[PDB]
């Protein structure tokens, strides 16, 4: 969850107004935008 | 005809940027290359519908104009929504020396031979006008882009020399006008004394500046694949090789809804109508299973004093299953009202009802003097003011011992200690802080579906594969 | 009862009674863009030196020299390949 | 001498089926750009 | 008090080697507000 | 502190009921993740 009331995007959107959305939306965002550099990086090392 | 190839028409500075031999990517509202323009000579060309009626056109996030006529026959449109003096209206006009543009409600004008017409019928209450803003505005293409952002109206145009329609070719349309009308544009109509429409849809478009600022040349990122391979390299040059463009996903086609077979309705009328309702020491925890949650009842039933929704922000509570559903009815006053929400505090919050910090449901005050309130007083709620310890999230705490103030034991009531109820009387004459309201509060545990409490919606048939 | 009677334009001096002009502003603040605003004081221009600025709304910090690029007539202020503002058009004298 | 070869979609990762969640990650910037080119020069590299 | 300032001139009462109980605080009214910055109500019962 | 009121989650726990308790550590939380990413990043490519 990062913080935020649900894991699927789905629930945020059916659950919640956009005003509150973009908020859950954004903490999930930013949890999977840091697991993607995350794995990149250690992609690159390994390939390197 | 009705339809037209349109080719590599449509396109417009996107914003007052200069920019020297570069290409930038940009996303917004663009008329599509090679999308259908609707052409209308056919239904409202030459004479057409002229004295008798007119067709009124969608004016869909923003329209694309254009006309090779140089008679000056089209002289104006008007924007707006019901275009009737119900409500503003944009109305453009052009003249031969200069342009009358006037925001106002609008009845009709008097452009849906040709000795005089346009003295207009009638109009009040206008709002703002402008006047000659850009003096103005071997055929002459005219190109016109109306677009209306956060309540901005954004004229573009262009004049090419043109006797083909649409020749194919590419010219960029400069911005002519930027107008702070502030209103609702949702449908449109042309003024006559030939003329095509596109429409815009949000697009991302590569555009090519050259050294002295003008845009020579454009891609549509969706046009094919090698106009998309143009813009995630963002050049109008490809190399030989093989490049990764986005990703593709089949569409759903159809929506599949399955609900339980209960058509039962939650029994929100008896609990919220009742005649008599409890004391916030003693509140009154019903809870809710087997039916349908229909919320349009509680719309319906009565304004509210507050209707706050915590963890489900929206009132369209009619699309989600529960799994755990309660309504904890009580009556508190009126400046008791936003100490029911966690985080709060008070008699009300610390010792007779509170709820978790991690509370999800809503809380609906409603005003109910009339029916609670007696000239005697009603003597039947009793909040408990004085309690050893705070109240734990949704404990029912119902002991009668009289508590103690401190070391004395104190049996009894008086010298040292408080019997822990306290009555407090409602009366019509009461202000609106005193004055009694009933608060329900709906708790929704919601993880998943394990079990139905869901809303007013229909199943479906079931499709495999 | 009638408003129509004259009250207070004969002097009949007193503090009470000489006439005063009320004007009251609603300041309504609508949501639709405010079209209404106090004017905004210019400062002489500086060039050839390190200023802080404000174009029409644009900031920064910067040395504002003569330029040799040709803007569109509409166009107020330029970026560079990186998008960042490179240039501008002063809103009085339309200089580049 | 080589590695399994992979290819993320930052979007459909992070804002799978959401218009909106797109549109926020939208606000981020090049970084889906950056980790595209990423694994895509990982790629090349384990051919090579 | 009787008389409280105008808020042309606050009245600024320092309070030192003292001790304090918050309940009083609730005796004395209901209240129109009692926001807290930096610290939670109830928790002012520790050292404040 | 990386934005909260203070770098000790004691007195960040002491301070404050839950509610904003949560939000201040998960502040703390998200600023230490970042530190020890980086630095194991690093170590990584050190090692290497
Ligand atoms: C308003 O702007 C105009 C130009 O947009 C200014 O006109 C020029 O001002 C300079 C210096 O004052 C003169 O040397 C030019 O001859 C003017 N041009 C014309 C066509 O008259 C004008 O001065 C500005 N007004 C104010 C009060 O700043
Ligand atoms: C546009 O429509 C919305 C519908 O809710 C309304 O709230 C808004 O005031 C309208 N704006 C106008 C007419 O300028
Ligand atoms: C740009 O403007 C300059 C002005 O002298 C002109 O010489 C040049 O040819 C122009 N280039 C284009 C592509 O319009
Ligand atoms: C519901 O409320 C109305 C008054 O609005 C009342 O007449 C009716 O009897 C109530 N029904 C029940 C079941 O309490
Ligand atoms: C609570 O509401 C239910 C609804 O049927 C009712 O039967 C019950 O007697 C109520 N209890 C109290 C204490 O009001
Ligand atoms: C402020 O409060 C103190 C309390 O001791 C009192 O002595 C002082 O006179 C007060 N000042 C004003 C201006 O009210």
């Amino acid at each position: 969850k990062f913080g935020a009331i649900s894991s699927v995007l789905n629930d945020i959107l059916s659950r919640l107004d956009p005003p509150e959305a973009e908020v859950q939306i954004d903490r999930l965002i930013t949890g999977r935008l840091q697991s993607l550099q995350t794995y990149v990086t250690q992609q690159l090392i390994r390939a390197a | 005809q009705s339809y037209t190839n349109s080719f590599t028409r449509g396109v417009y500075y996107p914003d007052k940027v200069f920019r020297s031999s570069v290409l930038h990517l940009t996303q917004d509202l663009f008329l599509p290359f090679f999308s259908n323009v609707t052409w209308f000579h056919a239904i409202s060309g030459t004479n057409g519908t002229k004295r008798f009626d007119n067709p009124v056109l969608p004016f869909n996030d923003g329209v694309y104009f254009a006309s090779t006529e140089k008679s000056n026959i089209i002289r104006g449109w008007i924007f707006g929504t019901t275009l009737d003096s119900k409500t503003q209206s944009l109305l453009i006009v052009n003249n031969a020396t200069n342009v009358f543009i006037k925001v106002c409600e609008f009845q009709f004008c008097n452009d849906p031979m040709e000795s005089e017409s346009g003295v207009y019928s009638s109009a009040n209450n206008c709002t703002f006008e402008y006047v000659s803003q850009p003096f103005l505005m071997f055929k002459n293409l005219r190109e016109f882009v109306f677009k209306n952002i956060d309540g901005y109206f954004k004229i573009y145009s262009k004049h090419t020399p043109i006797g083909r329609d649409f020749p194919q070719g590419f010219s960029a349309l400069e911005p002519l006008v930027d107008l702070p009308i502030g209103i609702n544009i949702t449908r449109f109509q042309t003024l006559l004394a030939d003329y095509y429409v596109g429409y815009l849809q949000p697009r991302t478009f590569l555009l090519k500046y050259n050294e002295n600022g003008t845009i020579t040349d454009a891609v549509d990122c969706a046009l094919d694949p090698l106009s998309e391979t143009k813009c995630t390299l963002k050049s109008f040059t490809v190399e030989k090789g093989i490049y990764q463009t986005s990703n593709f996903r089949v569409q759903p086609t159809e929506s599949i809804v399955r609900f339980p077979n209960v058509t039962n309705l939650c029994p929100f009328h008896e609990v919220f109508n009742a005649t008599r309702f409890a004391s916030v020491y003693a509140w009154n925890r019903t809870r809710i299973s087997n039916c349908v949650a229909d919320y349009s009842v509680l719309y319906n039933f009565a304004p509210f004093f507050a209707f706050k929704c915590y963890g489900v922000s929206p009132t369209k509570l009619n699309d989600l299953c529960f799994t755990n559903v309660y309504a904890d009815s009580f009556v508190i006053k009126g400046n008791e009202v936003s100490q029911i929400a966690p985080g709060q505090t008070g008699n009300i919050a610390d010792y007779n009802y509170k709820l978790p910090d991690d509370f999800t449901g809503c809380v609906i005050a409603w005003n109910s003097n009339k029916l609670d309130s007696k000239h005697s007083g009603n003597y039947d709620y009793w909040y408990r003011s004085f309690r050893k310890s705070k109240l734990k999230p949704f404990e029912r705490d119902i002991s009668t011992e009289i508590y103690q103030a401190g070391n004395k034991p104190c049996k009894g009531k008086g010298p040292n200690c408080y019997f822990p109820l306290q009555s407090y009387g409602f009366r019509p004459t009461y202000g609106v802080g005193h004055q009694p309201y009933r608060v329900v509060v709906l708790s929704f545990e919601l993880l998943h579906a394990p079990a139905t409490v869901c809303g007013p919606k229909k199943s479906t048939n079931l499709v495999k594969n | 009862y009638f408003p129509l009677q004259s009250y207070g334009f004969r002097p009949t001096y007193g503090v009470g009674h000489q006439p005063y002009r009320v004007v009251v502003l609603s300041f309504e603040l609508l949501h639709a863009p405010a079209t209404v605003c106090g004017p905004k004081k210019s400062t002489n221009l500086v060039k050839n030196k390190c200023v802080n600025f404000n174009f029409n709304g644009l900031t920064g910090t910067g040395v504002l020299t003569k330029s040799n690029k040709k803007f569109l007539p509409f166009q107020q202020f330029g970026r560079d390949i990186v998008d960042t503002t490179d240039a501008v058009r002063d809103p009085q004298t339309l200089e580049i | 001498v080589s590695m399994t070869k992979t290819s993320v979609d930052c979007t459909m990762y992070i804002c799978g089926d959401s218009t909106e969640c797109s549109n926020l990650l939208l606000q981020y910037g090049s970084f889906c750009t950056q980790l595209k080119r990423a694994l895509t020069g990982i790629a090349v590299e384990q051919d090579k």
